[PDB]
RNA sequence: AGUAGAAACAAGGGUGUCCCCUGCUUUUGCU
């Protein structure tokens, strides 16, 4: 009605008859923006020198209508004169206070259910424990965390589609939403939004900002989640930690832990089946979480883990191109290799057909526990630098280098045969194998590796071969760096092919992922998690 | 044919049909075919749809409701639209396609297809492509057949009577053309098109001028690089070029370095917008916090406890200006100040009057008349702006005592902190706790006291430019302070007078005459005040220890200007406490990180360590952390009064010095591959201005005590 | 806490 | 005395 | 005892105490003036850098033009200009091979880009320079300027809406015999193709303000409309090459950068006993931009973009062309006085060309006279250097392959070098076995920077054991330190709105202490500071204060009124509740369980008329300027209250010629608000269509009265009135 | 005079001493 009517008097003027008759719609994102208003290029000094004028603000015409010319003290409220560019009246921040003072009172309750985020924030402050301060030299890895508790791990388009559905639902367009799990959103969004003044662009803000994962590389220095990074200003300092616990649980974090439960169940599973491939695809497309599919959160969640990344390039989707190897993850950063085949001699008397690498080369190991960056050459170590939450980690990240750099200094070090076999008793490649045997023991690897003087310096110590720490000794080209070691922030998803064993491999024909490189580690679920499959019976 | 389409139709159908076609990207006098069959559709939809209304009750009605609603001819932005709100509205699930039309009466989306083929062969394609149960499917034929879902045609016998005959009649027409059997309908194929980049006429001619000097031709360019392998040309031309071309690096020992040059000529003067250690409070005790009561009135109050005023007379007079209207100036103040006290009403503020003294000190009429240059071209003496260099000062002995005063301790607190929320985290107790022993040891410091004497400044003098910029507007500088005996103290240090201010660019100035109190005969350092007049108004009988003696009071009136940039940065000045206290936290912190526990407390009531603040004829001396906390606090204090473009030069240059300095202090061989150019960098930006001076003197007594 | 300095 | 803050009576 | 606070390095390392060497307390300099003079500098300065060049007559716009690639080779250790084509073109083979298929996964990547960048993406900008108007306007206006002059010559192949397309539209119009545009009273001016042709190829020059750590001002440029799409794309495809290399520092943020120079020092520092020495320099570039040749970046891309479809080698390489035949406008002019007349004028820059000499000082004399030869319609030829530097990424990739030359099966010597590059700036760092051979590796470092045109600063830089260092104000001593004074401008009022103020200083906080190593106690103070301050900017002080202002009175009735006074905001005269736990909850959540129901039900109204919404890119987001570097978008939570309200803009304009823009403007608005009540969901994601406003908006109404009849909550009379209205509508459209 | 520093402010426009308009708008780039 009313709608009509204003088009109707915009038309009656001519240059505005013009304006609308002659602009596209498309043409329309550019004359909104259309304006003579200089972007402020120092907005503290001017809002210092505008405050102190007599109608600093603006408001809409009808500030005229609703609230008086003057105060009771005779102060005047809002000024005829319009604002340049636009039909705004200028005001003064007393019309502010007196709207809020004796303005009309409505019912807030859809508030709370509109900023969600905001009030689940205060409720697991308000919920949450505290304990004790710790003053100690404290660590701190930078990390790519997600700092956005409470979120359902939509992407952009989806976010944006469900959004439009929920706020403008005459809008939608052509998409009709399909994951039973964007239904489920929307029907509740719209369910608990039903009968909501609030102006429908903060609630499609809101929604948007509350359904899509954020990342930000901080330097975390205790737990990470997305619980425990919001606070992360008051738990971790320069020399302190403050014991606390968040008071409340977020799907996400439950969701990932169990998606990573089930990757890890399933590969397991199927390295003993017949046909690898095929049983892990029918297991994939016949699993839910929580109620939800697993074919879904794969395609949509950006949790990293060997059986994870396994199960996405399986069915086929582009995947972080380092490489597993010992439970960590190499990224290549310079320096590049040719593999040669070569046959090699234990110190057991036993051929070990290899393949080695030949040239210089630099990576960035990233583990669960400990991080390290490696400077190796052809059939030798060069440098590496590694940093662990304690003791055994750092064995680990030690140990897996020491095999990967193929020296064979390590491989006299051998004692006894090498007969590892997977679950499905099927001999290992040689590297695992002389892995595996260097994780069950490694005294005299550690022993029979070398020895040599380093120079003292800060933020640095050195390990000898029973590991413990020294200020004058260490191995050759091996050093604990106290400061934690950084890791890498940015990955490069590529294309990849998955043999019948699971084996993954990229253009290159360079393995990067396989089972044998999946973690035995079995955790407790926070989802309930149901396989429909025959074999998990 | 396209004569015979265009020539047969309704204006509108055509266009909309056109329309529909290039809403794809498609050629109309290319593809005619899809456009005969498009028309053909939007006609027999419109025959459907028109002669359709309905009645209150829900019957049909043929010549209000339309009980038809188009879908085809219409972007699919618009279709999209008007779809989903049916959908949403009537309840009816929407179709994943775009269907032709929807039916009101029955309440569902129908399809209508004309083609030439059999009904049958279209009806199953369609109903096969769209895959939907409820959306009703109506094809057409042009040899008159026709039929719907299950056989149930929704339309009367009449309507498809007619859409039956304009068919015939049409198909009839296109065959007198004769173009009828060469039509087979068409497809939408949803061709791909590669794209196209050309550069050619006059671009082609920049792009063949903007190539290296041997090549003519981009493309020839383009071949050369095309064809390009790397053939040891870096080290042929590196083999070629002179050796005289080398970074040759230039040990950096303890011999190395020398004293910074400071610039030769008359002493620095004070530049500050108000007086520092010389400045000379009247108190009285009020009950009120900061900004409370009105300023004149506390004035007026603080100006009634002293007796003692004499007539005023010139010490020192200003020797480029005009003294007696200094002396006017101060008159005027005081009639002004008797005339309010004589009203029985303070106002917020007042305006004085536009005397010939006020206008001569507040800069009036004295911006040279704006004329276009062709009217003034002629004039003799026309010429470019002075642009030369700031006069060269010498350092003079002043600006040391005044940061050794401003480093001093207070028997009055000077900052009254906000509260903040409760503590709950034991982090927080710890945080409280280290936070009071800081503002302890800042809420004493003359610093505090100059934070706030500028604060309290440079808001007054940028709400008054603000709000009255055509008045000579009077502004007492007032302080609140709490005295050690826990009683508040409210102190007046003099006036000013605002001028003029109509400020529009960020660095336009507008002037002032601030008339300060003092105790500071001016007659013993006067190269220090060279913009000042200086007056006597009375003599002031002082209660020291011994017992009563009698005193000078001076008077220090001058003309100062402030802009709107440098108002608002001295309205920011308690942020300086802020860098001190960093500072001092992260030297706790770095100390606590290795004994495992926090030393504030034993910092700060132990003393025990001690860091080298100062310079003594003795040797370097030692201060406690509260002294060092004071000293970086009056430092941020006075970089933020004397900030000024030599300062900045200054420590942007100094830093690398100080950075090569350290590192030869920790022995890790520092080479540089021209240090005279550094040190000529440092030099040029030691000019005139105090503050720098004092820094650079600093700069060589450190280079001399860190070297041995 | 009541600053003190030996000056 | 204090050359700033004294007392005048 | 004089106090000396430098004497406090003699116990704390520089690093340890840097921030005592930061004066950001202070304002910054800032220039009063015309930038003339700094421009005429920098074009002498460019053209003497580069003056063994081939000099060239255009023949397009007749300009004379400076030619330095493959020039002579440098003969001293001066700032040089003469870069070698064949020594840029290996050092890009070598950055492929070092990182193979760099280029063309990148090239890939932007070839998608291209395709499906949008026109409207150009009004993201910052006050673009106009060629219509001739003069500076924001991105949006002067974008759509270019389109209704580009419209009325016949030039529409940008209705499409395709950044390509725009780019065409530019393309054609280049070549164009003569161009028509309408300057305000409108008047219709006509340009040759001369006259065009240097206005598309103009950078408007002025000087930079708030510069820090400089006592002389410099002088930027901004392009204008004719060359911004080409430079993005080139920008994109710069920094999708720079995302894959390990040795560049852009465009990651601060903890990547700081991530990175740790993992290289950490990697060439560490070693045995004694094999090989270690050195780094903190180098920085001189006349970086000043130096650099449009050329040299035209054989980069050419390299880059080898084996790709001519079209995207088109696209990318017009941007280098415009760059080589730019032209810079003079800035304002000057300022004349007389003494004796108590006078003052100005006289505008284009007139300098054949102005007397009398009335200018010896400098600025001599500067006119050096630059007389290359003025041409007020602008002066500029063909060599990079004045705007806008390229920031592909002088990275080319530092970055200069880096990576340093590689042992690069150099084919015990000595070789790693490190970072960012734009400028770049820490190095050699090994090599003893000191002769570090000094050789410098030394071949610097030669091939030189052959490569970049000029390393041999005053502003140093060298020293790998320990310690910089890096664009990061310190490192073995391991990063704060550096909190570089932050301090932030701490303060914003300067948006109360709500949005509050919530950026809260954030600002908890980011320091995230980041730069904030105490405890500081930060609890910092607290304590800004809210002093933003209650003194707003007047918002406590209700039962006695503080007199003009709205004392009514916050002091509305604290009276409240029966929870803890549930007020501070903008409302409540109490600050906020604390270390609390820095990361927005205001009004924060305390809404204390509020009223009657208060929060007014702050919290929907019906207010102070909160007004704009896109949603807008929305909790704000412009910041840091101490160091460019304005920055800054994302902060808050509820959307009467205090989101929007501050009055300036009414300058009310008083000039171009007042025509402004109704213009408001015009606009209008249209575009109505379009809003027509379709709310345009303000969320941008409509699409190609029918006419009117059109849309029709059918809309007719669809809506429709639905909403049917549903019966409409009675007939109202639907069939504006039945009529839109009849009439439509038929009026028609005349 | 004063601010200030490589160029500026010390009000600028408008209309016929009053009145009207303006306080970033002939000048603030780029990842
Ligand atoms: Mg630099």
């Amino acid at each position: 009605m009313e709608r009509i009517k204003e088009l109707r008097d915009l038309m009656s003027q001519s240059r505005t008859r013009e304006i609308l008759t002659k602009t596209t719609v498309d043409h329309m994102a550019i004359i909104k923006k259309y304006t003579s208003g200089r972007q402020e290029k120092n907005p503290a000094l001017r809002m210092k020198w505008m405050m102190a004028m007599k109608y600093p603000i603006t408001a809409d015409k009808r500030i005229m209508e609703m609230i008086p010319e003057r105060n009771e003290q005779r102060q005047t409220l809002w000024s005829k004169t319009n604002d340049a560019g636009s039909d705004r009246v200028m005001v003064s921040p007393l019309a502010v206070t007196w709207w809020n003072r004796n303005g009309p009172t409505t019912s807030t309750v859809h508030y709370p259910k509109v900023y969600k985020t905001y009030f689940e924030k205060v409720e697991r402050l308000k919920h949450g424990t505290f304990g004790p301060v710790h003053f100690r030299n404290q660590v701190k890895i930078r990390r790519r965390v997600d700092i956005n508790p409470g979120h359902a791990d939509l992407s952009a388009k989806e976010a944006q589609d469900v959004i439009m559905e929920v706020v403008f639902p005459n809008e939608v367009g052509a998409r009709i939403l399909t994951s039973e799990s964007q239904l489920t959103i929307t029907k509740e969004k719209k369910k608990e939004l039903q009968d909501c003044k609030i102006a429908p662009l903060m609630v499609a803000y809101m929604l948007e900002r509350e359904l899509v994962r954020k990342t930000r590389f901080l330097p975390v220095a205790g737990g990470t989640s997305s619980v425990y990074i919001e606070v992360l200003h008051l738990t971790q300092g320069t020399c302190w930690e403050q014991m606390y616990t968040p008071g409340g649980e977020v799907r996400n974090d439950d969701v990932d832990q169990s998606l990573i439960i089930a990757a890890r169940n399933i590969v397991r599973r199927a390295t003993v089946s017949a046909d690898p491939l095929a049983s892990l695809l029918e297991m994939c497309h016949s699993t839910q979480i929580g109620g939800v599919r697993m074919v879904d959160i794969l395609r949509q969640n950006p949790t990293e883990e060997q059986a994870v990344d396994i199960c996405k390039a399986a069915m086929g989707l582009r995947i972080s191109s380092s490489f597993s190897f010992g439970g960590f993850t190499f990224k290549r950063t310079s320096g590049s290799s040719v593999k040669r085949e070569e046959e090699v001699l234990t110190g057991n008397l036993q051929t070990l057909k290899i393949r080695v690498h030949e040239g210089y080369e630099e990576f960035t190991m990233v583990g669960r526990r400990a991080t390290a960056i490696l400077r190796k050459a052809t059939r030798r170590l060069i440098q590496l630098i590694v940093s662990g939450k304690d003791e055994q980690s750092i064995a680990e990240a030690i140990i897996v280098a020491m095999v990967f750099s193929q020296e064979d200094c390590m491989i006299k070090a051998v004692r006894g045969d090498l007969n590892f076999v997977n679950r499905a008793n099927q001999r290992l490649n040689p590297m695992h194998q002389l892995l595996r045997h260097f994780q069950k023991d490694a005294k005299v690897l550690f022993q029979n590796w070398g020895i040599e003087p380093i120079d003292n310096v800060m933020g640095m110590i050195g390990i000898l071969p029973d590991m413990t720490p020294s200020t004058e000794m260490s191995l050759r080209g091996v050093r604990v760096s106290k400061m934690g070691v950084d890791e890498y922030s940015s990955t490069e998803r590529v294309v990849v092919s998955i043999d019948r064993f699971l084996r993954v491999r990229d253009q290159r024909g360079n393995v990067l992922l396989s089972p044998e490189e999946v973690s035995e580690t079995q955790g407790t679920e926070k989802l309930t998690i149901t396989y429909s499959s025959s074999m998990m019976w | 044919m396209e004569d015979f389409v265009r020539q047969c139709f309704n204006p509108m159908i055509v266009e909309l049909a056109e329309k529909a076609m290039k809403e794809y990207g498609e050629d109309p006098k290319i593809e005619t075919n899809k456009f005969a069959s498009i028309c053909t559709h939007l006609e027999v939809c419109f025959m459907y749809s028109d002669f359709h209304f309905i009645d209150e009750r829900g019957e049909s009605t043929i010549i209000l409701k339309h009980r038809f609603e188009i879908i085809e001819g219409r972007d699919r932005t618009m279709a999209w639209t008007v779809v989903n709100s049916i959908c949403n509205t009537t309840g009816v699930e929407k179709p994943k396609f775009l269907p032709d039309l929807y039916d009101y009466k029955e309440n569902r989306f129908i399809e209508i297809g004309v083609t030439r083929r059999e009904v049958h062969i279209y009806y199953l394609e369609k109903a096969n492509k769209i895959k939907s149960e409820k959306t009703h499917i109506h094809i057409f034929s042009f040899t008159g057949e026709e039929m719907a879902t299950k056989a149930d045609y929704t339309l009367d016998e009449e309507s498809r009577a007619r859409i039956k005959t304009r068919l015939f009649t049409i198909r009839q027409e296109m065959a007198s053309r004769g173009l009828w059997d060469s039509f087979r309908q068409s497809e939408r194929g949803e061709e791909t098109i590669e794209e196209r980049f050309e550069i050619t006429g006059t671009m082609r001619r920049l792009a063949d001028q903007s190539l290296p000097p041997n090549f003519s031709s981009l493309e020839n360019f383009r071949a050369y690089v095309d064809g390009f392998e790397p053939n040891g040309c870096i080290e042929g031309k590196l083999s070629q070029m002179s050796k005289e071309v080398n970074a040759r690096i230039e040990p950096f020992l303890r011999t190395t370095p020398r004293p910074l040059r400071l610039p030769d000529g008359p002493p620095c003067s004070q530049r500050s917008k108000f007086l520092l250690m010389d400045a000379l409070k009247l108190s009285i005790e009020d009950p009120s916090h900061e900004g409370e009561g009105i300023p004149l009135y506390d004035a007026i109050k603080c100006m009634k406890t002293f007796f003692g005023w004499k007539e005023p007379n010139i010490i020192k007079p200003h020797e480029k200006g005009i003294n007696p209207n200094y002396l006017l100036t101060w008159k005027q103040v005081l009639a002004e100040l008797q005339d309010i006290k004589n009203e029985e009403k303070i106002p917020r503020t007042k305006n004085m009057k536009k005397t010939s003294q006020l206008k001569w000190a507040l800069g009036e009429n004295m911006a040279p008349e704006k004329v276009d240059f062709e009217d003034c071209k002629d004039v003799n003496d026309l010429k470019q702006y002075d642009s030369d260099e700031p006069e060269p000062r010498s350092l003079a002995c002043w600006i040391q005592s005044e940061f050794n005063k401003a480093c001093e301790l207070t028997d009055s607190s000077w900052v009254e902190l906000d509260e903040i929320g409760e503590d709950v985290a034991p982090i927080e107790h710890i945080a409280s706790m280290r936070r009071n022993y800081f503002t302890a040891e800042v809420s004493h410091c003359r610093a505090t006291e100059y934070i706030m004497k500028g604060v309290y400044i440079n808001t007054a003098l940028l709400n008054a430019s603000c709000a009255a910029m055509d008045d000579f507007q009077l502004i007492p500088m007032i302080s609140k302070c709490i005295t050690k005996e826990g009683r508040r103290k409210t102190n007046l240090y003099g006036f000013i007078i605002k001028g003029r201010s109509h400020l529009r660019n960020d660095t336009d100035v507008v002037n002032f005459v601030s008339m300060e109190f003092s105790l500071t005969d001016p007659r013993l350092e006067p190269h220090k005040w060279e913009k000042y007049c200086v007056l006597e108004i009375g003599d002031m009988l002082l209660r020291t220890a011994v017992g009563q003696v009698s005193r000078p009071m001076f008077l220090y009136v001058r003309t100062n200007g402030t802009s709107k940039i440098k108002m608002k940065w001295g309205m920011e000045m308690r942020r300086c406490l802020l860098q001190s206290l960093q500072q001092i936290e992260s030297m706790i912190e770095a100390e606590s990180s290795v004994k495992e526990k926090d030393l504030t407390k034993e910092f700060f009531e132990n003393k025990s360590e001690t860091w080298p603040i100062g310079e003594s004829p003795k040797g370097v001396e030692e201060g406690s952390i509260g002294k060092v906390c004071r000293t970086l606090l009056a430092k941020s204090v006075f970089n933020s009064l004397y900030a000024s473009p030599q300062l900045e030069g200054f420590s942007a240059e100094s830093r690398k010095l100080l950075l090569i300095v350290q590192a030869l202090r920790d022995n890790l061989e520092p080479g540089t591959f021209d240090l005279e150019g550094l040190y000529e960098a440092i030099e040029e930006c030691l000019i005139n201005d105090p503050w720098v001076l004092l820094n650079a003197s600093w700069f060589n007594s450190f280079l001399t005590h860190a070297l041995r | 806490y009541s600053p003190t300095s030996p000056s | 005395y204090s050359p700033t803050s004294p007392s005048y009576s | 005892m004089d106090v000396n606070p430098t004497l406090l390095f003699l116990k704390v390392p520089v690093q340890n105490a840097i921030s005592t060497t930061f004066p950001y307390t202070g304002d910054p300099p800032y220039s009063h003036g015309t930038g003339t003079g700094y421009t005429m500098d920098t074009v002498n300065r460019t053209h003497k850098y580069s003056e063994k060049g081939k000099w060239t007559t255009n023949t397009e716009t007749g300009a004379p033009q400076l030619n330095p690639i493959d020039g002579p080779l440098p003969e001293d250790n001066e700032p040089s200009g003469y870069a070698q084509t064949d020594c840029v073109l290996e050092a890009m083979a070598f950055l492929e091979e070092s990182h193979p298929g760099i280029f063309e996964n990148s090239c890939l990547e932007t070839m998608e880009i291209v395709q499906q960048t949008r026109v409207d993406k150009l009004t993201q900008g910052r006050q673009t320079y106009d060629w219509t108007l001739n003069r500076n306007q924001p991105a949006a206006t002067a974008l759509a300027n270019t389109i209704e002059v580009f419209r009325s010559n016949g030039l529409t192949a940008n209705e499409s809406g395709r950044l390509i397309d725009f780019l065409k539209d530019v393309m054609d119009s280049m070549d164009k015999e003569e161009m028509e545009i309408t300057t305000h009273g409108k008047k219709k001016q006509r340009l040759n193709k001369r006259s065009y042709l240097i206005r598309a190829l103009t950078l408007n020059t002025m000087t930079k303000d708030a510069e820090r750590g400089k006592l002389k001002r410099r002088a930027i440029a901004t392009p204008g409309m004719q060359i911004r799409g080409f430079v993005y794309f080139v920008e994109a495809l710069a920094r999708s090459i720079c995302e894959k290399l390990e040795q560049s520092g852009l465009p990651v943020g601060g903890n990547e950068k700081k991530a990175k120079l740790a993992n290289v020092v950490r990697k060439m520092m560490t070693n045995s006993q004694d094999t090989e020495l270690s050195f780094t320099i903190t180098g920085d570039n001189t006349k970086w931009n000043e130096n650099q040749n449009p050329r040299m970046f035209l054989a980069m891309i050419t390299y880059i973009t080898r084996n790709q479809p001519e079209w995207f080698r088109n696209v990318l390489s017009i941007a280098p062309i415009m760059f080589s035949n730019k032209m810079a406008r003079l800035g304002k002019g000057y300022m004349f006085e007389s003494k004796s007349m108590k006078l003052r004028t100005q006289v505008p820059a284009e007139m300098l060309a054949n102005i007397d000499l009398k009335y200018f000082n010896k400098s600025t004399r001599e500067k006119i006279e050096k630059i007389r030869p290359l003025l041409i319609d007020g602008t002066a030829s500029l063909s060599p250097g990079m004045m705007m530097g806008m390229f920031n990424m592909l002088s990275t990739v080319l530092g970055v392959s200069i880096l990576n030359l340093g590689q042992k099966k690069y150099t084919k010597t015990t000595y070789w070098w790693d490190g970072l590059q960012s734009s400028d700036d770049f820490a190095l760092i050699v090994n090599a076995p003893n000191h002769e051979g570090i000094q050789a590796g410098v030394d071949r470092f610097y030669r091939t920077c030189k052959l490569v045109g970049i000029n390393m600063s041999k005053k502003k830089s140093y060298i020293n054991r790998t320990g310690t260092f910089e890096f664009t104000s990061f310190f490192y001593r073995y391991g990063f330190v704060a550096n909190f004074s570089m932050e301090l401008p932030s701490f303060g009022v914003s300067g948006i709105n109360e709500s949005a103020d509050m919530s950026v200083g809260v954030t600002v906080i908890k980011n320091n202490m995230i980041n730069n190593d904030l105490g405890p106690a500081t930060a609890q103070m910092a607290l304590q500071l800004f809210i002093k301050d933003y209650r003194y900017t707003y007047r918002c002080h406590r209700g039962d204060t006695q503080i007199q202002t003009r709205r004392a009175f009514e916050l002091k009735k509305l604290w009276e009124q409240t029966r929870s006074k803890a549930g007020l905001l501070v903008s409302d005269g409540g109490p600050n509740l906020y604390n270390i736990r609390n820095l990361h909850i927005p205001e009004v959540c924060l305390k809404w369980e204390l509020m009223d129901e009657d208060y929060q039900g007014r702050l919290c109204n929907p019906m207010n008329p102070f909160v007004s919404h704009k896109e949603i890119d807008s929305v909790n987001n704000a412009v910041v300027m840091p101490a160091h570097g460019p304005a920055k978008s800054m994302e902060y939570d808050a509820v959307a209250t009467t205090h989101s309200w929007i501050p009055k803009r300036n009414r300058s304009i009310l008083n000039t010629s171009q007042r025509g823009i402004l109704e213009d403007e408001q015009m606009y608005q209008k249209c575009c608000n109505l379009f809003e009540k027509f379709f709310p969901s345009s303000s969320y994601r941008r409509p699409v269509g190609i029918s006419s406003m009117v059109e849309a908006m029709v059918s809309r109404a007719r669809i809506d009265a429709r639905i909403d009849f049917e549903s019966g909550r409409i009675k007939k009379e109202e639907f069939a009135e504006i039945m009529k209205i839109c009849s009439t509508i439509e038929e009026l459209r028609r005349q």
